RNA sequence: AAACUUUCAACAACGGAUCUCUUGGUUCUCGCAUCGAUGAAGAACGCAGCGAAAUGCGAUACGUAAUGUGAAUUGCAGAAUUCCGUGAAUCAUCGAAUCUUUGAACGCACAUUGCGCCCCUUGGUAUUCCAGGGGGCAUGCCUGUUUGAGCGUCAUUU
RNA sequence: GUGGAGGUCAGUGACGAAGCCUAGACCGUAAGGUCGGGUCGAACGGCCUCUAGUGCAGAUCUUGGUGGUAGUAGCAAAUAUUCAAAUGAGAACUUUGAAGACUGAAGUGGGGAAAGGUUCCACGUCAACAGCAGUUGGACGUGGGUUAGUCGAUCCUAAGAG
RNA sequence: UCGAAUUUGGGUAUAGGGGCGAAAGACUAAUCGAACCAUCUAGUAGCUGGUUCCUGCCGAAGUUUCCCUCAGGAUAGCAGA
RNA sequence: AUUGGCGAGAGACCGAUAGCGAACAAGUACAGUGAUGGAAAGAUGAAAAGAACUUUGAAAAGAGAGUGAAAAAGUACGUGAAAUUGUUGAAAGGGAAGGGCAUUUGAUCAGACA
RNA sequence: UUGACCUCAAAUCAGGUAGGAGUACCCGCUGAACUUAAGCAUAUCAAUAAGCGGAGGAAAAGAAACCAACCGGGAUUGCCU
C-alpha cells in the first residue's frame, strides 16, 4: 500500500472509530435552546443584564500583547480605588477577581474609570419595595465596550 | 341491582358486617343455582357487591386510625405517605434551608441588589 | 412421576386446563382473528419438561 | 394550516388515534349533523348522536329512509337504525350500519345534560 | 454404544424448576439456577449475553408496581383525593 | 393412424411473484427526571355467566373506592331499576384500597404447599395438650434506652 | 431501465390507475419504447432537474416454490391363521361365538422404581394421525375418576453440601 | 468370562490446559492430540469462487529494476483520458 | 454527555424474503441436561349480504338456486407471474433437442390504394 | 459496702439506614486476544471488549501548590482552533 506519486497521508483510523463519532445534528436545535434559555433568564434577572462587568486587561505572551482584552474580574486595587468595596461590587453586577494584580498604571487607571463610567449609568433599587420598573439594558459588554 | 357506596358508608359498622354476612350467604346459595342453570349472570353483581361493603368496612376503619394517629411523630408505615423510596430519604426544607450563622449575616448584609443599566 | 411433589402436581394441573380447543364463540367476536388455538399441547407429541 | 406545536399532521399517528380511540373518544367523533329546521331550532350545527335521537339518511342507499337510532354501535363506529334493515335468504331481518356523518338529526332526545350542552356550545332551544 | 443405546439411560434431571425464575435451569447437586443465580443474592446476567438480558429486563413482566411511577410523578405524588363539581 | 414426446395457445390446476396497501420498523430532533425493606424488577398459581391465548387483575381477582363524562356494553345471554340521573360504560381519570405463592426476600428450611418459637383471642372440662382467628421473631451498621462483663481502673465504706 | 426528491404539463384515471396474460400491431443497431385485446380493481405517467440500499444466469450463493427420477426403491426379522353371526353407507383388519396356534411362569402373566402426566374410565366419534384399511385406538370431542392416625413422604444420620 | 480386580441402581465428589485414565491420546452427554455456550468477530487471508443494462471510440501485458522476492508487491514500459 | 426511561414533533428512511428477531396470542411456537438457540405467520367485501330452498350423496361434497357491483371475490377467500400440471386444439418426430442464412407450404396481420 | 470512669457486650430494647434492580450516558478497578507491522517478540489493536465495585438527572471537574516569561493572564466544563 505505497505506489503513485502521493502525499503521505497520516489517517488515524485504527481504533474502533466509528463508536465515537458525533454529528451534530442538534446544531439548530441547541441554537434555539440556548435563545430561550437566555430569554428565560432575562426575564428571572429583573431589569439586570445577564452579564457582569468585566475589566481591560492586556493579553498574554509576544503574540497577543498588541491587543486589550476583557478579563475576568476587577482586581481589589480598582475596586476601592473606584470608591466601593468587593462584597458590594459584587452584588451591583461588577465582576472582581482576587487574582489579579496591577502591575501596570495605565491599565489601572483604564479600569478605574471603566468603574466609574459603570456607576454613573446604572441605577440601584431599593432594598424596600417600589421597584420602579426600569427595563432592561440587556448586555453592559456592549454598553461599556472595550 | 347492586350495593352503592354512599348508601354503605352511612350504615353502622356492625349494619355493614352484617350486610356481608347476608351477601355471603346469598352468593354461597347462587353457586349452588349455578350448576343447575346454564348461565347466572346473577352471581357478578352480588360478588361485586361484596367487594364494594369490604371496601367501606376496610375505607372506615382506616380513617378511624390515620386521625387518631394525625398529628404526631411515629404512625403505622403505611400511613405514611408513598411517594419515593428516595424521596422518603431527601433532606426536610428545614434541614435544606439551613445556613450557618456566618453565611447568614452575609446575606442580610450584602444580598444581590436590583439594579439596572441606562443612566 | 408416580409420587410427585405438589409443585410438580400443580405444574399438570394447570397443564391439563389449557389442553381444550378453541371456545367456539370467539370466533365470533367482532375484529376476532384467533382461528384456532396455536398452543395446543399432546403428551404423546411435545413433552412439557416439567 | 397546522400551527401549535402539539398537533401532529402524521398521517400514521392519526390512523392509530383513531382505530385504537377509547370509548369515550368515539362517541365525539361519532357526530351527526342536525336536520336544517333543528339547526335554526337550536343555534348549532352538530351534535354526538345518542341512542333514542330522530334521524334521516341522507345518504347512501338507504338516502330518504327515518328512524330512531336502536343503538350506538361505538365498537364499530356504526349507528343502528331500527326501521333501515335488512331482510335475508331466511326471512331473518338484520341492522345496517350507519355512520353519523351521513345521517341528519331531527328530533333530539334532550336530558337535563342534553340541554347544558346544546348552551354550552352557544345554542337557544324551545 | 455411544449413541442410540447409551441415549436410553438419559432419565434423571440434571436440573429442576428454579425457585426464582421457574425456569429447570436449577442444578440439584450444585444447587444453583444456570439462568439467574439463585439463591445468590445478585440475579446473574452478563454484557456478553444481550439478548437473554432483553429476554428478562424490566417491563418483560407486569410491572405491578412500577406501571404506575410514571402518572403518580406528573401528578406530583397527590396525596388526597378529589372532590367535586357538578353535571 | 393412435399412443407417447415435444412446441404454441385457451380454459382449468399448482405456487404465491407482482401491483397497490400499512394501528409496524428505522433514523433525527425537542421536552422531562420518577425503582426498591412503605418489599422493586422478575417468577409461580390463580381470577369472567359462557376463555385456551394475548391483555388485565389478585380469594375485594378482565376488577373494588374516588373523580370527570353523560347512556352504553355487544359474540350470545343478561339485569332490568341505570336514563331531566350521586348515573350507563370491556369509557376516561386516578389522589383510596385490596394485592394469593414468591422474589434483595427477612423464624428455619425449600427437588418438602416441610419443621419451630413468642404474644392476644375462641372452642375443646386447660398457663402446660389439640384445633380455629389475629399480630409477631433475618443480617451488618448509626444514635439513643435498658441490662451487664473485665484487679482496665478511680474513689467510698468500717 | 428502477426507488425516492424539487419544478412543470391546471398530464392519465372507477365511463377503469397499477399490475398480470397475449407463436397480435408499430418505433429503435440495442438497452428498451409504444399500441390492441383479455384479466383486473385505485391509483399513476411525460419532460428539466436532484438522489441512491438502482439492473443478475452463475457465487457447492440466501429464502421459498417445483420437476425428471417414479406409481419407481420399497411396505419380506419376531412360527398363523380360519369359518360364521352381529354392527355398519362401507368389514381381510371392529364386536361376539366357533376353530387352529403362541407366549410356556428366566412370560406375551401379576405389580412396582425412574421417567411420562391423564395415556386410566365412559359416552360420542373418523377431517387429520396409527407408512394397506378402519365402523377400532394410547387419535378427535365431551365428561368422570386418585378418600389413609397405621402405605410413602415428613423424622434420622451416610458420602457429601453448607 | 460367568462367585469375583464380578455386575448393577440411587446418592455423592472431580470441570476444560482442567478433570478422569489397569495408559487406547482413551473418556469427559452421537463433540476430545484440549468439551459445550455466548462475546471480542463482519478475526486475517499475497489464496478459491462470484461481481447485475446497451451501444460507440481507443486498446494492452506476460518485459526492466528492487523486494525473506519466486501464486505477491513497488518501479519503468506498453494503454486510455 | 446520553443505542436506557417518561412524554412529544419529524424524515428525499424500509414497505411484509424489506424494516427491529417479532406489522399477527414473538422473545411466542419449537430445540437443548444447561449456558443458550429461536422461527414461520398481514390483505374476502362498502357491508356477511358467510349461500335460505331444491335435488344427487353415507358423508365430504357436487348440481341448481340465492347474495353481491363482482363469486373472473366462497372464511382454500384482492391482484394471482414463473417453474411445474390436467384437458382441448394445431403440428413435427428412423440413436437427443434447441440455433444461423434462405425459401416452399400452412396460419396470421400491418399498411397503402383510392 | 456503695457510686463513678474507661473499654467491651446483650436485647423481638426506641427510632432509623444498607442490600436488589437498572446501567444509554457518568466515577473507579481490572484487563485480553483476533488484528496491523506484508514473517515476529518491542509496538499496534487498546490504557479498547469481556469481568468487578459505585452514583445522578446528569456525573465528574472546579475557585490555582494554575498558565506563563507577556505591556503578563486568572475556578471548572465544553466547542472552534
Ligand atoms: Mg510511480
Ligand atoms: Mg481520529
Ligand atoms: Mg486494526
Ligand atoms: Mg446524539
Ligand atoms: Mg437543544
Ligand atoms: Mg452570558
Ligand atoms: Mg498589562
Ligand atoms: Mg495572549
Ligand atoms: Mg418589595
Ligand atoms: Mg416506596
Ligand atoms: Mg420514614
Ligand atoms: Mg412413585
Ligand atoms: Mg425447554
Ligand atoms: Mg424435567
Ligand atoms: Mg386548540
Ligand atoms: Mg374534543
Ligand atoms: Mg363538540
Ligand atoms: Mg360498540
Ligand atoms: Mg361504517
Ligand atoms: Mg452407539
Ligand atoms: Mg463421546
Ligand atoms: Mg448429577
Ligand atoms: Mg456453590
Ligand atoms: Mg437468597
Ligand atoms: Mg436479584
Ligand atoms: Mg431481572
Ligand atoms: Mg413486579
Ligand atoms: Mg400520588
Ligand atoms: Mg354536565
Ligand atoms: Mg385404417
Ligand atoms: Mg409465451
Ligand atoms: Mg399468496
Ligand atoms: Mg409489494
Ligand atoms: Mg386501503
Ligand atoms: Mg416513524
Ligand atoms: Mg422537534
Ligand atoms: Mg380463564
Ligand atoms: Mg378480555
Ligand atoms: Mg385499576
Ligand atoms: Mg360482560
Ligand atoms: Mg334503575
Ligand atoms: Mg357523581
Ligand atoms: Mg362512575
Ligand atoms: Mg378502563
Ligand atoms: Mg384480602
Ligand atoms: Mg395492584
Ligand atoms: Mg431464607
Ligand atoms: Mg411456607
Ligand atoms: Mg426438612
Ligand atoms: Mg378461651
Ligand atoms: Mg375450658
Ligand atoms: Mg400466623
Ligand atoms: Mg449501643
Ligand atoms: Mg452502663
Ligand atoms: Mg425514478
Ligand atoms: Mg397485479
Ligand atoms: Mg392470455
Ligand atoms: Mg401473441
Ligand atoms: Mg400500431
Ligand atoms: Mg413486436
Ligand atoms: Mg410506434
Ligand atoms: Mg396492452
Ligand atoms: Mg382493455
Ligand atoms: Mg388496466
Ligand atoms: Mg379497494
Ligand atoms: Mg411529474
Ligand atoms: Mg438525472
Ligand atoms: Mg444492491
Ligand atoms: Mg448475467
Ligand atoms: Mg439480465
Ligand atoms: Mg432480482
Ligand atoms: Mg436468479
Ligand atoms: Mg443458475
Ligand atoms: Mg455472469
Ligand atoms: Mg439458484
Ligand atoms: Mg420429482
Ligand atoms: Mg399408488
Ligand atoms: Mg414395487
Ligand atoms: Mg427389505
Ligand atoms: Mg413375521
Ligand atoms: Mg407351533
Ligand atoms: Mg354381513
Ligand atoms: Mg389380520
Ligand atoms: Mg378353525
Ligand atoms: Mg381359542
Ligand atoms: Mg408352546
Ligand atoms: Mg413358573
Ligand atoms: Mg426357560
Ligand atoms: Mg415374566
Ligand atoms: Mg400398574
Ligand atoms: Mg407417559
Ligand atoms: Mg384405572
Ligand atoms: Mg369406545
Ligand atoms: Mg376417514
Ligand atoms: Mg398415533
Ligand atoms: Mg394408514
Ligand atoms: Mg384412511
Ligand atoms: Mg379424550
Ligand atoms: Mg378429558
Ligand atoms: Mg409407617
Ligand atoms: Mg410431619
Ligand atoms: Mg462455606
Ligand atoms: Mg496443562
Ligand atoms: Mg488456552
Ligand atoms: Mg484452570
Ligand atoms: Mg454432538
Ligand atoms: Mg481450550
Ligand atoms: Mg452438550
Ligand atoms: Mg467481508
Ligand atoms: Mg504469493
Ligand atoms: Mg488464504
Ligand atoms: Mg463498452
Ligand atoms: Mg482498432
Ligand atoms: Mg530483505
Ligand atoms: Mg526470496
Ligand atoms: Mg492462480
Ligand atoms: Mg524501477
Ligand atoms: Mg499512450
Ligand atoms: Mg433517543
Ligand atoms: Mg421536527
Ligand atoms: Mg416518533
Ligand atoms: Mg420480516
Ligand atoms: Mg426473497
Ligand atoms: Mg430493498
Ligand atoms: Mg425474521
Ligand atoms: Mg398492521
Ligand atoms: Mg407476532
Ligand atoms: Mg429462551
Ligand atoms: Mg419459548
Ligand atoms: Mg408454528
Ligand atoms: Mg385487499
Ligand atoms: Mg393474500
Ligand atoms: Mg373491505
Ligand atoms: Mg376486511
Ligand atoms: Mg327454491
Ligand atoms: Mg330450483
Ligand atoms: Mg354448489
Ligand atoms: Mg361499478
Ligand atoms: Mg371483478
Ligand atoms: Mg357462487
Ligand atoms: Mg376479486
Ligand atoms: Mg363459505
Ligand atoms: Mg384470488
Ligand atoms: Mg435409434
Ligand atoms: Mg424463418
Ligand atoms: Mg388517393
Ligand atoms: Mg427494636
Ligand atoms: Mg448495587
Ligand atoms: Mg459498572
Ligand atoms: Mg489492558
Ligand atoms: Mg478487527
Ligand atoms: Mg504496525
Ligand atoms: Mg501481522
Ligand atoms: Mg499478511
Ligand atoms: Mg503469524
Ligand atoms: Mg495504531
Ligand atoms: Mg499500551
Ligand atoms: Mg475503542
Ligand atoms: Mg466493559
Ligand atoms: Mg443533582
Ligand atoms: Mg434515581
Ligand atoms: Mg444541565
Ligand atoms: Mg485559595
Ligand atoms: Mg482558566
Ligand atoms: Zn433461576
Amino acid at each position: 500500500a505505497i505506489s503513485k506519486n502521493l502525499p503521505i497521508l497520516k489517517n488515524h483510523f485504527r481504533k474502533h472509530w466509528q463508536e465515537r463519532v458525533k454529528v451534530h445534528f442538534d446544531q439548530a436545535g441547541k441554537k434555539v435552546s440556548r435563545r430561550n434559555a437566555r430569554a428565560t433568564r432575562a426575564a428571572k434577572i429583573a431589569p439586570r443584564p445577564l452579564d457582569l462587568l468585566r475589566p481591560v486587561v492586556r493579553a498574554p505572551t509576544v503574540k497577543y500583547n498588541r491587543k486589550v482584552r476583557a478579563g475576568r474580574g476587577f482586581t481589589l486595587a480598582e475596586v476601592k480605588a473606584a470608591g466601593l468595596t468587593a462584597a458590594y461590587a459584587r452584588t451591583i453586577g461588577i465582576a472582581v477577581d482576587h487574582r489579579r494584580q496591577n502591575r501596570n498604571q495605565e491599565i489601572f487607571d483604564a479600569n478605574v474609570q471603566r468603574l466609574k463610567e459603570y456607576q454613573s449609568k446604572i441605577i440601584v433599587f431599593p432594598r424596600n419595595g417600589k421597584a420602579p420598573e426600569a427595563e432592561q439594558v440587556l448586555s453592559a459588554a456592549a454598553t461599556f465596550p472595550i | 341491582a347492586g350495593v352503592k357506596a354512599y348508601e354503605l358508608r352511612t350504615k353502622s359498622k356492625e349494619q355493614l358486617a352484617s350486610q356481608l354476612v347476608d351477601l355471603k350467604k346469598e352468593l354461597a346459595e347462587l353457586k349452588v343455582q349455578k350448576l343447575s342453570r346454564p348461565s347466572l349472570p346473577k352471581i357478578k353483581t352480588v360478588r361485586k357487591s361484596i367487594a364494594c361493603v369490604l371496601t367501606v368496612i376496610n375505607e372506615q376503619q382506616r380513617e378511624a386510625v390515620r386521625q387518631l394517629y394525625k398529628g404526631k411523630k411515629y404512625q403505622p408505615k403505611d400511613l405514611r405517605a408513598k411517594k419515593t423510596r428516595a424521596l422518603r430519604r431527601a433532606l426536610t426544607k428545614f434541614e435544606a434551608s439551613q445556613v450557618t450563622e456566618k453565611q447568614r449575616k452575609k446575606q442580610i448584609a450584602f444580598p444581590q441588589r436590583k439594579y439596572a443599566i441606562k443612566a | 412421576a408416580a409420587q410427585k411433589s405438589f409443585r410438580i402436581k400443580q405444574k399438570m394441573a394447570k397443564a391439563k386446563k389449557q389442553n381444550r380447543p378453541l371456545p367456539q364463540w370467539i370466533r365470533l367476536r367482532t375484529n376476532n382473528t384467533i382461528r384456532y388455538n396455536a398452543k395446543r399441547r399432546n403428551w404423546r407429541r411435545t413433552k412439557m419438561n416439567i | 394550516a397546522k400551527q401549535s406545536l402539539d398537533v401532529s399532521s402524521d398521517r400514521r399517528k392519526a390512523r392509530k388515534a383513531y382505530f385504537t380511540a377509547p370509548s369515550s373518544q368515539r362517541r365525539v367523533l361519532l357526530s351527526a349533523p342536525l336536520s336544517k329546521e333543528l339547526r335554526a331550532q337550536y343555534g348549532i350545527k352538530a351534535l354526538p348522536i345518542r341512542r333514542d335521537d330522530e334521524v334521516l339518511v341522507v345518504r347512501g342507499s338507504k338516502k330518504g329512509q327515518e328512524g330512531k337510532i336502536s343503538s350506538v354501535y361505538r365498537l364499530k363506529f356504526a349507528v343502528q337504525v331500527d326501521k333501515v334493515t335488512k331482510e335475508k335468504v331466511n326471512g331473518a331481518s338484520v341492522p345496517i350500519n350507519l355512520h353519523p356523518s351521513k345521517l341528519v338529526i331531527t328530533k333530539l332526545h334532550l336530558d337535563k345534560d342534553r340541554k347544558a350542552l346544546i348552551q354550552r356550545k352557544g345554542g337557544k332551544l324551545e | 454404544g455411544k449413541g442410540t443405546p447409551s441415549f436410553g439411560k438419559r432419565h434423571n434431571k440434571s436440573h429442576t424448576l428454579c425457585n426464582r425464575c421457574g425456569r429447570r435451569s436449577f442444578h440439584v447437586q450444585k444447587k444453583t439456577c444456570s439462568s439467574c443465580g439463585y439463591p445468590a443474592a445478585k440475579t446473574r446476567s452478563y454484557n456478553w449475553g444481550a439478548k437473554a438480558k432483553r429476554r428478562h429486563t424490566t417491563g418483560t413482566g407486569r410491572m405491578r408496581y412500577l406501571k404506575h411511577v410514571s402518572r403518580r410523578f406528573k401528578n406530583g405524588f397527590q396525596t388526597g383525593s378529589a372532590s367535586k363539581a357538578s353535571a
